[PDB]
């Protein structure tokens, strides 16, 4: 029923799912 | 225990017809003979053994638009017997289109929509496609109107009619039909939109960049929104915005029913190469004072309440911060009396475009309907073209000449008066 | 034993009750076909609160799926752990509220209701006692809003002295749908102050500011909106259906939080709550979530607590913990914060210690708290439903169905009196 | 995240960033379609699936020039609607195009930069490439600076002019439009700097050595002194300033905005071989009053405060002690009341070569921004043109006729005229 | 425990914290990723002073890097041991205070004073007590000196108790970059004399001093500067951290160094600093480094001590030592150089040997010097600023967003009375 608004960006714990420097030395 | 029944009425009804039945049929698989190689039940019934007839009626006194789709490429996609073809044309006449030769084609008319009510339990509404700048158009549609309302009066109807444009005419009796016209539609239509021809065209010119076409794109465009407003009944959606509600949702007054319509994107492939369409810019686009089919500046109009539906891959979450950029910006103004006046309806499905048509394929779409104060403007330029034709009895002679009564225009006029200060009041 | 018997409605309702046994079925060990799978007996000696046996070795929720619309229990059915559900338990609608309290509350609110309260009864007395009735739905749309209000009056009306508790959403000050949001939401309070025991309050961009300050995402989602107030919503109960050192009951929260029979609505909150910049380096002790109870931005509600002083506070612990840490960490923020709590109740803070952790987790706390911050969403709903009288728009289609001008004055004489014995208590 | 809108009013703003948008499509990698095969987003917006399309409008009133970079090689690398041209030229009339054929572009490219704002938040300002003797560059720069000056009035301006220069013109009535450009340029941009034709003619005739280059040999040096100029934006650096620096650094009276240019090394391929170019030989170089760009000698005036971009291999301590050199240095005269007048932002991104083109790959270089006492005898020469001009109405019949009232020139005379006196009291 | 909250303001606090704590960490043994490697007892004895625990082995340092741009923290964050820092403490400014003192101060970092407010008593109350702040930020830039020294200001009121360093970055004499040099520099050393208990002048020449001349360094950089400044900090807090023949704390240093409130302005000299071609050839004792101390071509504040007297003087002597020439050392430099040393106060010193050195040397020492040779410091950037305002020069953007001329005015007379009071005690 493309359940897209509820695809979970979370998972079982809370939280959420997963998705230049020059350095001076 | 879903549907909606459509009527088409009038010249440009049919047009508008079958530009909404080819959309249709490409968006559900079906094919015009109207099998596939459960959304189909919102707008099509079963016929037998696997296909699909459509939940149409199309009426028109005069036969060659009516024998035009008998003979065409929908021959057996519709059922034959709805399509009602008339004898002869009743010729820019609202007197001839509601008086003379309406009566021996409603009683068809509704013998055929009774059945085609009675097929399903559970209808939605109606929707209404005719033109109210002519005869047969305006005149039948309110004729048929006025039978709907005193057998259904518990249902929605739904009217999308075409109103005559300041300076694209092409008629002559224009403020004769759509004056008579409005006074007996607005107690008879619960809930109405305007559309004017020439808002279209300009919309076609900036947001298209085609220089004339002819009335095919005139009438999928227009099928876009059609496609859009009935997708929360057709398909599965984040936050449905049916007809029931959308009837209920907009209209404040019992006579304040009369809406504005926009859509974006309408946009070719000659600029879908070069920017994103994300909901950030697609709200404000579709708030552009000059990108509504009904060419009404609401700069000087006043907003009241909006309808948006968003259709493709849409989050909630950015719609709140668009809508939420309109609210903060000052060029919008909406009445002091309705602080929140915004509908934010979600649909999974991307919309869908006609092959070789001057649409592009896009991810996301708006839906605009919009109720305000600025139509007002549009009903006073018709009270200015009509009331120096009326002065000295212009055209007046063949509307009494049929059988009609004079003086019921001049209580017409004090119904279009009415509603005009009705306007001002609400804004005040 | 006692079990909690629970009705969902409306579209936000139906969706928020999904994910609720989604998170409920998954810590307890249910796969959603039925079975059981985690060889724990602390997972399955209280499993009856929530559940029934079905005769063939499977669990049942005891579930209430009711809303006038017939597409959101479609999406439920399609959903995952969307065959738990009995279909009898099942009561649809074709009509249709259309975002519409009227209508959802009397005209299509009769030939439902007889049905929907035929189908509590049965999962009611069909067990030994009862316990209580949760109910999941909102105030801001149509059946959410009247077609369950007019459930929790027949529920009383039949069970006068069981505690229930409703998980209501509100209308939204800054982003708001459903356009008759005060329309819906006052007509209901009524209801809701007079017929119901506990009223917990969720905001929509409250919720939004869950997800974008403490949480770090960038485009989240209903199932983790709803996520997030599945975990206070699992937090309030998992202390009754589990063991601990100081064990708690909905009751057990109900005599000491509310002080005076018409104030009961509550502020919600849930830590702890982490990004990828927000787990690998952060410990995880009671002293650091100390101060997630007591964040404005942690605060699943619109009311800022620093505009109001707290009039009692509770804490529902979960996990390995020591139990006094919670208390003089109780002790030290409420005397830090002096003059964010109520003077003339000595010692305001609630402590309670379940003795099972959140699955995958160590520790955390369910906040729950009856504080005079939340008349900030009373009162813009109140003078957004003043600005909808004075030119009588919008209710004349109320009017058509019943709903005349004689109750939506009171609607207001009882709804400036309910923030008027607020502030005159502070 | 932040971005920079350029905009382009006049044929010779328009080249100049049609060299510009050629050097920044090298120094982000980009081909002319948009589609790489996140530095960028100073510049270019994002579109589909990896295009770019830079935040710039070329607005012209002729259609000879604009067209064209439609029908060339750099079509779909622009959005369509970002071009927008006219239907006739201004043709070196202030007053056509502030007045007459102003009105229906000024609104069409006002909504067109609308729309390119809107889209992120975090701007920085405007880059407007102008000339200053052309009629569309000087009026249609007029209502521009009007418009965003009234309604953007927190938000920075850098208007790059192509000021007039002294031994050639190449114009007959252009001494009237730069003095009616400072009537209105004064109160409406923040930073601004002098670009004279013949500065840059001498810098490309002694240092590339060739002696009938064309007007792109001009646009690529200007192309390189932007792109040096927001480098800092763009590339990470070990000190990096930016345009809000530029404003509160380089300006110290609010009436004062106007300031030189340079660049070290402009060197051919032959002429990379023989010196190794050093920080202190690229500042002395830079400081050398002949290699200034608008033949505006600073031996007989006193710098004010001075700014310089250091871009590739530069090490922090040899800017100071090129700074230190240039302090004990006594042709180079400082001003009393600014003991410390040195600005800089070092980089370490090199600036890239075109191929094909005539610069050589050089490791460090030099950006040049820097303002002075000694843009007063470069606008008094402007005053000395224009007063012989306006003594018995040379070319002022189709001025006045056409859009103005008389009165507006002798405005304008005493605007420059107080912008002498406000240099000389500077100074004293 | 003692423990130190550091704050990091504007683009050279954000790379002069981008030292220090890869300095510290090493000196603790801490990887990039948070694992300690080293097997002593001595590293992890006192950790809590800079770094907290976060549950899972691993220690987060107590900073807060702030500024309002954001390309200086992403640089840190990409460069090595950038990681350690949480994206919380980190804190973002996108439109960016641009050499400009007041708008850093009064309109746009007034936006952002009060989140990362939140973030600083979270580091603060979060231990039983603190030790203090360490503040490390330059006088020179916008969001460095006008908002950087706001966050001096107002962490007096809630904290007065507890103790104020700062180290502070002042403008260069010959070679100067930052135009607006005096305009931030004076108008930020009012709050930072108020409202820091102690402040150490770092000067940028003063440090590249050292480069060419003491250290031979053919190629510095700024990382270069910014290790000699990185192994003052850590000298300077070694001594809470690490166990000794003789403690010391900054209130150690505080109530030994001031004698009168309102000049708590500091030289630094670092030692040993050799050349490398003769690092294989100098002797490491204390009669040899001594005098390595006391030397004007080892002052990374650009005054020459020569031109004033010592009011006060102070040694944090460090490494495996013998701690009778601990003293007699610095009695030579007393009674050798008499006139430069103050006369009312007879036995000007302390030594402060702390037992654990640096790693690898055997001696090091950080050398703090209360001295009247900021005097010369004081007057240039005095005359420096009268030269500029005299003439009215670059001030029409502080004036018009919310400061007028009667502040700059009393600016003056805090700055000249510095000058006088070192004149009264000269
Ligand atoms: N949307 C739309 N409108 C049209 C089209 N063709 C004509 N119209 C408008 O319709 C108005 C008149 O109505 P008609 O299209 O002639 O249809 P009618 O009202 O039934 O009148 P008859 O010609 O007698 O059938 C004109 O003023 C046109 O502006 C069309 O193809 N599409
Ligand atoms: N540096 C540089 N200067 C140019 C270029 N093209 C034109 N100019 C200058 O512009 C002056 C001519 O006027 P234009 O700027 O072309 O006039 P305009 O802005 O197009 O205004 P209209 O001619 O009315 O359209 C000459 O004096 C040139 O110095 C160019 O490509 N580069
Ligand atoms: N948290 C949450 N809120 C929702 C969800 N669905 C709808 N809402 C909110 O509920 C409001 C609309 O209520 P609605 O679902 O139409 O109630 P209904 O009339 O009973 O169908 C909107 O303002 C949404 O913000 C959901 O799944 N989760
Ligand atoms: N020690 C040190 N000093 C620096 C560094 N970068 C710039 N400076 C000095 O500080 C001044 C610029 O200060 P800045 O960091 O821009 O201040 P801000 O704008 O407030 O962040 C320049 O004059 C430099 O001399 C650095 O990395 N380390
Ligand atoms: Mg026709
Ligand atoms: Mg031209």
């Amino acid at each position: 029923l493309y359940a897209l608004r509820d695809h979970l960006d979370s998972k079982l714990v809370p939280n959420q799912s997963t998705d230049h420097t020059n350095v001076l030395s | 225990m879903r549907e909606v029944i459509s009527i088409h009425v009038g010249q440009a009804g049919i047009q508008i017809g079958n530009a909404c039945w080819e959309l249709f049929c490409l968006e559900h698989g079906i094919q015009p003979d109207g099998q596939m190689p459960d959304a189909f039940n919102t707008f099509f019934s079963e016929t037998g053994a696997g296909k699909h007839v459509p939940r149409c009626v199309f009426l028109d006194l005069e036969p060659t638009v009516v024998d035009e789709v008998r003979t065409g490429t929908y021959r057996h996609l519709f059922h034959p017997e709805q399509l009602i073809s008339g004898k002869e044309d009743a010729a820019n006449n609202f007197a001839r289109g509601h008086y003379t030769i309406g009566k021996e084609i409603v009683d068809l008319s509704l013998d055929r929509i009774r059945k085609l009510a009675d097929n399903c339990t559970g209808l939605q509404g109606f929707l209404m496609f005719n033109a109210v700048g002519g005869g047969t158009g305006s005149g039948l549609g309110c004729l048929l109107l006025e039978r709907l309302s005193v057998d259904y009066g518990k249902k929605s109807k739904l009217n999308f009619c075409s109103w005559p444009s300041p300076q694209v005419s092409t008629a002559v009796v224009e403020p004769y039909n759509s004056v008579l016209s409005t006074h007996s539609l607005l107690e008879h239509t619960d809930v109405a939109v305007m559309l004017d021809n020439e808002a279209i065209y300009d919309i076609c010119r900036r947001n298209l960049d085609i220089e004339r076409p002819t009335y095919t794109n005139l009438n999928r465009l227009i099928a876009q929104v059609i496609s859009s407003l009935t997708a929360s009944l057709r398909f599965d959606g984040a936050l449905n915005v049916d007809v029931t509600e959308f009837q209920t949702n907009l209209v404040p007054y019992p006579r304040i029913h009369f809406m504005l319509s926009s859509y974006a994107p309408i946009i070719s492939a000659e600029k879908a190469y070069h920017e994103q369409l994300s909901v950030a810019e697609i709200t404000n686009s579709a708030f552009e004072p000059a990108s509504m089919m009904a060419k009404c500046d609401p700069r000087h109009g006043k907003y009241m309440a909006c309808c948006l539906m968003y259709r493709g891959d849409v989050v909630p979450k950015d719609v709140n911060a668009a809508v939420a950029t309109i609210k903060t910006k000052r060029t919008i103004q909406f009445v002091d009396w309705c602080p929140t006046g915004f509908k934010c309806g979600i649909n999974y499905q991307p919309p869908t475009v006609v092959p070789g048509g001057d649409l592009a394929k896009v991810m996301r779409a708006v839906c605009m309907i919009s109720n305000s104060t600025a139509i007002a403007e549009v009903f006073s330029r018709m009270d200015h073209k009509f009331d120096l034709m009326y002065a000295k009895r212009a055209f007046v002679h063949w509307y009494v000449g049929e059988g009609m009564e004079e003086g019921e225009f001049s209580e017409a006029r004090e119904d279009l008066a009415a509603l005009e200060k009705d306007y001002e009041e609400v804004g005040i | 034993m006692r079990e909690i018997v629970h009705v969902q409605g409306g579209q936000c309702g139906n969706q928020i009750g999904a994910k609720f046994w989604e998170v409920i079925s998954d810590e307890h060990g249910i796969d959603p076909t039925g079975t059981y799978c985690g060889d724990s007996d602390l997972q399955l000696e209280r499993i009856n609160v929530f559940y029934n046996e079905a005769t063939g070795g499977r669990f049942v929720p005891r579930a209430i799926l009711m809303d006038l619309e017939p597409g959101t229990m479609d999406s439920v059915r399609a959903g995952p752990f969307g065959q738990l559900f009995r279909p009898d338990n099942f009561v649809f609608g074709q009509t249709g509220a259309g975002n519409n309290w009227a209508k959802g509350h009397y005209t299509e609110g009769a030939e439902l209701i007889d049905s929907v309260l035929d189908v509590v009864r049965k999962e009611a007395e069909g067990c030994d006692c009862l316990q209580g009735f949760q109910i999941t739905h909102s105030l801001g749309g149509g059946t959410g809003s009247g077609m369950g209000t007019l459930l929790i009056s027949k529920v009383r009306e039949e069970y006068p002295d069981r505690i229930m508790e409703t998980f209501s959403v509100f209308p939204s000050p800054k982003v708001s749908d459903t356009v008759v949001e005060p329309y819906n939401a006052t007509l209901s309070v009524h209801q809701l102050v007079e017929n119901a025991d506990e009223v917990q309050v969720i905001d929509n961009e409250a919720l939004y500011d869950i997800c974008f300050r403490t949480l770090k995402l960038t485009t989240p989602t209903y199932g983790d909106l709803n996520h997030l107030v599945s975990a206070a919503m699992s937090g309030v109960t998992c202390c009754l259906r589990f063991p601990g050192q100081l064990n708690s009951d909905l009751r057990k929260l109900a005599v000491n939080l509310i002080p005076f029979p018409r104030l009961h609505f509550f502020l919600i909150g849930f830590a702890p709550l982490t990004s990828r910049g927000s787990q690998q380096y952060r410990a995880l002790s009671v002293p650091e979530l100390t101060q997630q109870m007591f964040d404005a931005k942690n605060m699943m509600c619109a009311s800022d607590p620093r505009h109001g002083r707290y009039l009692t506070a509770s804490a529902m612990f979960r996990g390995r913990m020591s139990t006094k840490e919670v208390d003089e960490q109780m002790l030290n923020v409420q005397n830090k914060n002096s003059s964010y709590f109520v003077e003339w109740i000595p010692n305001n803070m609630k402590s309670s210690v379940c003795d099972i952790p959140p699955k995958g987790l160590k520790m955390s706390v369910t906040f729950v708290g009856n504080s005079t911050a939340i008349q900030e969403m009373f009162k813009r709903v109140s003078d957004q439903f003043t600005a909808m009288f004075r030119r009588k728009a919008f209710l004349h289609w109320y009017t058509g169905e019943g709903m005349d001008e004689m109750e939506f004055t009171e609607a207001e004489s009882n709804m400036n009196d309910l923030v008027s014995e607020y502030q005159q208590y502070q």
